[PDB]
């Protein structure tokens, strides 16, 4: 009748990875983009299954990001409004400051939110941003979907447009979708010598050959 | 006559609960 914030586990005829077989005892369909794919039975103990969708929702959004970093300024290059993207050789570019206290002062400045992300995970609530205003109400977050003013500007979540298990779960296979792109772009960066747009170009012409098989 | 009758000198004519409150105050928007 409302809006939902509870996200509404997947009944447990979900289609699956494998359709036909039995899916695991421990992926009862709770978690965002549940399809019973489990070989390894690496998810058994729900405390490692926290810590590893935790740390498969961190993968994905660095993920996305990364392939969204890669994707975008090299269509723009092979538009022609960026001169000389290349993201293989963006590292070994001349900056203001050298690699190394670039690294360090990124690694200080992500470690102090990576460790409250650390310290929300290990105890929800203890670390709070979302202003507590003298009679609004703030609804408590899930460990890994926090946000009020800044991660959550939108208020998109919390049962609006799409209920909040959808827009998780398209989240998730996006992330994923992500993931298998990047590893895809470090292998090809090293294996074709080229871009991935050129690579994609050199793919939908004659597909039969220019492929894994021919450098 | 400000229940202190000794003021009775008109002495004549010249011719809501159920409702309930409670304690509202604003609040920030979204
Ligand atoms: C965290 C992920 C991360 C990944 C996947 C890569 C990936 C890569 N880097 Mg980069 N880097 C990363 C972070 C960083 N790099 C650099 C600085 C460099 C340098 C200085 C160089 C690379 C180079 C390379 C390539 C290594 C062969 C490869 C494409 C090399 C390259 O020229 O290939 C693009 C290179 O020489 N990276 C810094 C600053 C210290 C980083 C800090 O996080
Ligand atoms: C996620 C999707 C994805 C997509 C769309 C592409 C796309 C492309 N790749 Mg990359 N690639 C990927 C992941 C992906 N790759 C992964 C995971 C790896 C290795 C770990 C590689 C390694 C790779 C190599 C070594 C080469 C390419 C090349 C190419 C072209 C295909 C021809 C071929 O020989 O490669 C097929 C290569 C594979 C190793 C198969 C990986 C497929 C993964 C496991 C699953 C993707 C399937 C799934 C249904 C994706 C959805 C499709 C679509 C809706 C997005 C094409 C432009 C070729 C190239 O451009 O030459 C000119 C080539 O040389 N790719
Ligand atoms: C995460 C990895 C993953 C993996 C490894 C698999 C693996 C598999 N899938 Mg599953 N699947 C997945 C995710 C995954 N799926 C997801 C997210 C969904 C959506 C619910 C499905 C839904 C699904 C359907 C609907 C079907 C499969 C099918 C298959 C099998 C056929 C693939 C093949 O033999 O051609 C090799 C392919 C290359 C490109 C090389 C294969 C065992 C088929 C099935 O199980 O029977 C055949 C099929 O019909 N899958
Ligand atoms: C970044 C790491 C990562 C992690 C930690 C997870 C974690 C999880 N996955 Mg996800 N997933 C990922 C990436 C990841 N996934 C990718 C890339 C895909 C697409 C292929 C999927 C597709 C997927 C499906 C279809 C399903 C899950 C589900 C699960 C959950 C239970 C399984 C498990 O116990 O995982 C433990 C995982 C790890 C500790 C990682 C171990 C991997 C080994 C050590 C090596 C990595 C292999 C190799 C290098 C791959 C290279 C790329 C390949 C193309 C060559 C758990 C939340 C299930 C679910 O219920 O969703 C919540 C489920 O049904 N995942
Ligand atoms: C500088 C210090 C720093 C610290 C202390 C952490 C701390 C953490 N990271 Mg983060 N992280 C950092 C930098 C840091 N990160 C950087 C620079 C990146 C960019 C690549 C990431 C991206 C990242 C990912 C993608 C993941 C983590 C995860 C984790 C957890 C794993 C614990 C561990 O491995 O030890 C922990 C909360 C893992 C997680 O959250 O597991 C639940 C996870 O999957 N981190
Ligand atoms: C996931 C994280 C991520 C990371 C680690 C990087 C990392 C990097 N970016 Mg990419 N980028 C990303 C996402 C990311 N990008 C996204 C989402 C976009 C939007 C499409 C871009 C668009 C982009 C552009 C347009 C450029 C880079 C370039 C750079 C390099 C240095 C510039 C910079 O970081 O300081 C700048 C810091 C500020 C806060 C200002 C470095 C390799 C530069 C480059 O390629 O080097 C030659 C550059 O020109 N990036
Ligand atoms: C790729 C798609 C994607 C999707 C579908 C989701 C989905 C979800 N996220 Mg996740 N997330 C992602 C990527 C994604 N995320 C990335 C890359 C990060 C790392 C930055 C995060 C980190 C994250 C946080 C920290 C939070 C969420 C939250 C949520 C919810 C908000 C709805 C939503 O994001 O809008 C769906 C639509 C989009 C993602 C469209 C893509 C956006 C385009 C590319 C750019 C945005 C446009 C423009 C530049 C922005 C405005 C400009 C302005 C700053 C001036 C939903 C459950 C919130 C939560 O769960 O609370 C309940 C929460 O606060 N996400
Ligand atoms: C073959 C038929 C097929 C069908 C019917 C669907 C169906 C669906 N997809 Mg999947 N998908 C497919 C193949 C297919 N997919 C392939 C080949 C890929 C590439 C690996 C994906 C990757 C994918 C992503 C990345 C997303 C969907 C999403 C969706 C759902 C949102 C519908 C919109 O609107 C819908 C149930 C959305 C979803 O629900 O995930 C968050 C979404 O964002 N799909
Ligand atoms: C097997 C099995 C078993 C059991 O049973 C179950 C399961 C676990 C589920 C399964 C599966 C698994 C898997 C497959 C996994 C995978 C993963 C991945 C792929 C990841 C990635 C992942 C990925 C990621 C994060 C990424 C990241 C990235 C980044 C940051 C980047 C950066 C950059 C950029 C942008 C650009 C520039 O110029 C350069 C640089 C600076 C370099
Ligand atoms: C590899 C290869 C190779 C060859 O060569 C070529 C080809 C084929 C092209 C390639 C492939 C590729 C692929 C497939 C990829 C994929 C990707 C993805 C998925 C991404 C995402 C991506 C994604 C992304 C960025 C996203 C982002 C997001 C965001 C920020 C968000 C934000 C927000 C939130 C949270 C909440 C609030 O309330 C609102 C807002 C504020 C709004």
């Amino acid at each position: 009748g409302g809006i939902s914030s509870v996200c509404e586990p997947l009944p447990p005829d979900r289609p699956l990875w494998f359709p036909g077989s039995t899916p695991p005892q421990w992926l009862d369909g709770s978690l965002p983009g549940d399809f019973g794919f489990d070989p390894l039975g690496l998810g058994s103990d729900p405390e490692t299954l926290r810590w590893f969708a935790q740390a498969e929702l961190m993968h994905s959004r660095w993920a996305m990001l990364a392939v969204a970093g890669i994707l975008i300024p090299e269509w723009l290059e092979s538009i022609g409004l960026m001169e000389n993207f290349n993201w293989y050789d963006a590292g070994s570019r001349e900056y203001f400051a050298d690699p190394t206290t670039l690294f360090v002062v990124q690694l200080a400045l992500m470690g102090w939110v990576e460790g409250r992300r650390w310290a929300d995970y290990v105890n929800p609530g203890c670390v709070d941003i979302e202003p507590k205003l003298p009679n609004r109400k703030n609804p408590k977050p899930d460990v890994g979907y926090p946000g009020g003013l800044w991660f959550d500007f939108m208020m998109w979540g919390r049962g609006s447009p799409e209920p909040v298990m959808v827009l998780r779960t398209k989240e998730i296979k996006n992330g994923r979708l992500a993931m298998l792109a990047f590893v895809g772009l470090c292998f090809q960066a090293v294996y074709t010598g080229e871009g991935p747009l050129e690579n994609l170009s050199r793919h939908v012409a004659d597909p039969g050959h220019c492929n894994i098989f021919s450098a | 006559l400000l229940t202190m009758n000794n003021k009775e000198r008109a002495s004549f004519f010249s011719k809501y609960f159920e409702n309930k409150n409670i304690s509202l105050y604003p609040y920030e928007s979204d």
